[PDB]
């Protein structure tokens, strides 16, 4: 019924593109290992 | 965290845990043996009056 | 960073605005780059001590 | 000078000219997009009272790139036209239409409107007893009137992008962009 979410659902959160660095980002996104329902 | 080709292979969620703080304070994904000091707590207002 | 300005690129504050009120705007970016290399400079001359 | 190959116009004549206007509870919307009008025929000082710019200046509107243009339709009374932009408080800007504190676009001006309201809009939200506004936000998509010329490599040229100027030297890329993808950044976050 319930599962487990491990490292799942990031995207890209724009179009510029960015090679070899850490950039950050405040956006909205999925949490990690949150529970996400499951359906049959 | 990007690569050669600008694709994303990690990521590291910032209020997950203490570890996870640490990591984007130092803007790494390994941390050194050390006491960093990563944010503040206060506690707020329970209501009005 | 802005400072208080529309844009912290100063070529689309001059692509953007007309000369009576782009100088406003571009005061607010020489104030804070002057006080950061301001600070750079005076941190660089208790180093080299 | 580099702005893409797109040559139809924009439809100005027909917010400007349709006689059926809207109200201020209910007003009218549309979006502009794909096409490479002019802004200075609304420079040829027609039946335009008020002509009042917020982000940028009318002489300049000529050769910037918008991404979109909402266009706005309704009536004012007539001597309320000065609640019509940021930061202003009244019937109007409270209950009726409100502007954002941070807004960028033009504004042009030359029948039941809401008087009981139970609580103060948000910017751009939508008992009753009885202007045009254009916003955009800085792809190109809709790119004033400019004409483009030839690409060349390899000595420092100015260059003009879509809007975006600078300066330096072009040579060819190595770096595989994926098809999504237009600007290019540093550790530094530069262009
Ligand atoms: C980047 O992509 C190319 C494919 O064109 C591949 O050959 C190369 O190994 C990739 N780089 C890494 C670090 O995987």
């Amino acid at each position: 019924a319930y599962t487990n979410s491990f490292t799942r659902g990031v995207y890209y959160p724009d179009k510029v593109f960015r090679s070899s660095v850490l950039h950050s980002t405040q956006d909205l996104f999925l949490p990690f290992f949150s529970n996400v329902t499951w359906f049959h | 965290k990007y690569n050669e080709n600008g694709t994303i292979t990690d990521a590291v969620d910032c209020a997950l845990d203490p570890l996870s703080e640490t990591k984007c304070t130092l803007k790494s994904f390994t941390v050194e043996k050390g006491i960093y000091q990563t944010s503040n707590f206060r506690v707020q207002p329970t209501e009005s009056i | 960073s802005n400072f208080g300005a529309i844009s912290s690129v100063l070529n689309d504050i001059l692509s953007r605005l007309d000369p009576p009120e782009a100088e406003v705007q571009i005061d607010r970016l020489i104030t804070g780059r002057l006080q950061s290399l301001q600070t750079y400079v005076t941190q660089q001359l208790i180093r080299a001590a | 000078v580099r702005f893409p190959n797109i040559t139809n116009l924009c439809p100005f004549g027909e917010v400007f000219n349709a006689t059926r206007f809207a109200s201020v509870y209910a007003w009218n919307r549309k979006r502009i997009s794909n096409c490479v009008a002019d802004y200075s025929v609304l420079y040829n000082s027609a039946s335009f009272s008020t002509f009042k710019c917020y982000g940028v200046s009318p002489t300049k509107l000529n050769d910037l790139c918008f991404t979109n243009v909402y266009a706005d339709s309704f009536v004012i009374r007539g001597d309320e036209v000065r609640q019509i932009a940021p930061g202003q408080t009244g019937k109007i800007a409270d209950y009726n239409y409100k502007l954002p504190d941070d807004f960028t676009g033009c504004v042009i001006a030359w029948y039941l409107y809401r008087l009981f309201r139970k609580s103060n809009l948000k910017p751009f939200e939508r008992p009753l007893q009885s202007v045009v506004v254009l916003s955009f936000e800085l792809p190109a998509t809709v790119c004033g009137p400019k004409k483009s010329t030839n690409l060349v490599k390899n000595k420092c040229v100015n260059f003009n992008f879509n809007g975006l100027t600078g300066t330096g030297v072009l040579t060819e890329s190595n770096k595989k962009f994926l098809p999504f993808q237009q600007f290019g950044r540093d550790i530094a976050d530069t262009t």
